[PDB]
């Protein structure tokens, strides 16, 4: 996250850490006991499968204070339009091996329904984001979990307030434009799959997934997110099924 | 008139036969009275946080 700051502790407690070989891989949210959103593309280059971790009640890296839980990623449910080393379709489901337990540190962000999310939620201006991501581009990662405020843009608003740089990607309807084109303030790399969060009379709700960009905090382009909207009942519909032996799985989109 | 600021709920909405509306909560929660209020019923209900809620 850059130009952000250190999200107080116990204050973004829905978001998870991945790590694979206790290295961080990418974020999540955790959206009830036993599932996670991530996005699709944080599994491109997994081999071992089996040591995927998902961290939960996390702050900062350097210190264990006994708040933080861990948890065998089980499943790794990804959309069958998803193609790796592509943008679209930038979503994935993690069922935990064994559920977390919820605390004043781990707490789930409401997964909202797609007729709130799309009637309401699409038009709060302001969401947060947050990560363990480079606080600068080529730079470092925090060792404290980082927040940011940033504005969300019609796709249209998106496309005109860009700088026209060949062989861009597209912005499709299963996308959605937030954040800056001044180069102050931004998601990395570092913080990908990781929340979009908007409040809305009080509560917390699941918008968008720190999905790609054209370089962190790059003066003339803005974030680009997962519009979770487009995902509602293909997410709900998992969460019902029976876990499948191997840990990845593709599912049909829609 | 689930399209108009929510229907005038809190959380979620549905359109019914004519000018019905009928709002309704995510898990860990339960309607009020007011048929619009969303109150928790659980200890850690979604999208609230524990340490600014307890302040
Ligand atoms: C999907 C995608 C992601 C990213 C860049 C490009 C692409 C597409 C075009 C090609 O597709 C890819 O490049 N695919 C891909 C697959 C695996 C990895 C992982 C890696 O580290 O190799 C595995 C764990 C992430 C990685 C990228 C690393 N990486 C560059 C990324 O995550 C980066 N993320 C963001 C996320 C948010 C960004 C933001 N708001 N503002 C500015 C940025 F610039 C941002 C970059
Ligand atoms: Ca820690």
């Amino acid at each position: 996250i850059v130009g952000g700051k250190v999200c107080p502790k116990g204050e973004c407690p829905w978001q998870v850490l991945l790590l694979v070989n206790g290295a961080q891989l990418c974020g999540g949210t955790l959206i009830n006991t036993i599932w996670v959103v991530s996005a699709a593309h944080c599994f491109d280059k997994i081999k071992n499968w089996r040591n995927l971790i998902a961290v939960l009640g996390e702050h900062d890296l350097s210190e264990h204070d006994g708040d933080e839980q861990s948890r065998r990623v089980a499943q790794v449910i990804i959309p069958s339009t998803y193609v790796p080393g592509t943008t679209n379709h930038d979503i994935a489901l993690l069922r935990l091996h064994q559920p977390v337990v919820l605390t004043d540190h781990v707490v789930p962000l409401c997964l909202p329904e797609r007729t709130f999310s799309e009637r309401t939620l699409a038009f709060v201006r302001f969401s947060l984001v947050s990560g363990w991501g480079q606080l600068l581009d080529r730079g470092a990662t925090a060792l404290e979990l980082m927040v940011l405020n940033v504005p969300r843009l019609m796709t249209q608003d998106c496309l005109q307030q860009s700088r026209k740089v060949g062989d861009s990607p597209n912005i499709t309807e299963y996308m959605f434009c937030a954040g800056y084109s001044d180069g102050s303030k931004d998601s990395c790399k570092g913080d990908s799959g990781g929340p979009h969060a908007t409040h809305y009379r009080g509560t917390w709700y699941l918008t968008g997934i720190v999905s790609w960009g054209q370089g962190c905090a790059t003066v003339g382009h803005f974030g680009v997110y997962t519009r979770v909207s487009q995902y509602i009942e293909w997410l709900q519909k998992l969460m019902r099924s029976e876990p499948r032996p191997g840990v990845l799985l593709r599912a049909p989109f829609p | 008139i689930c399209v108009n600021e929510n229907g005038g709920c809190e959380q979620y909405c549905s359109d019914h036969t004519g000018t019905k509306r009928s709002c309704r909560c995510h898990e860990g929660y339960s309607l009020l009275a007011d048929g619009v209020s969303c109150t928790p019923t659980v200890e850690y209900p979604c999208g609230k946080i524990p340490i600014l809620e307890k302040r």
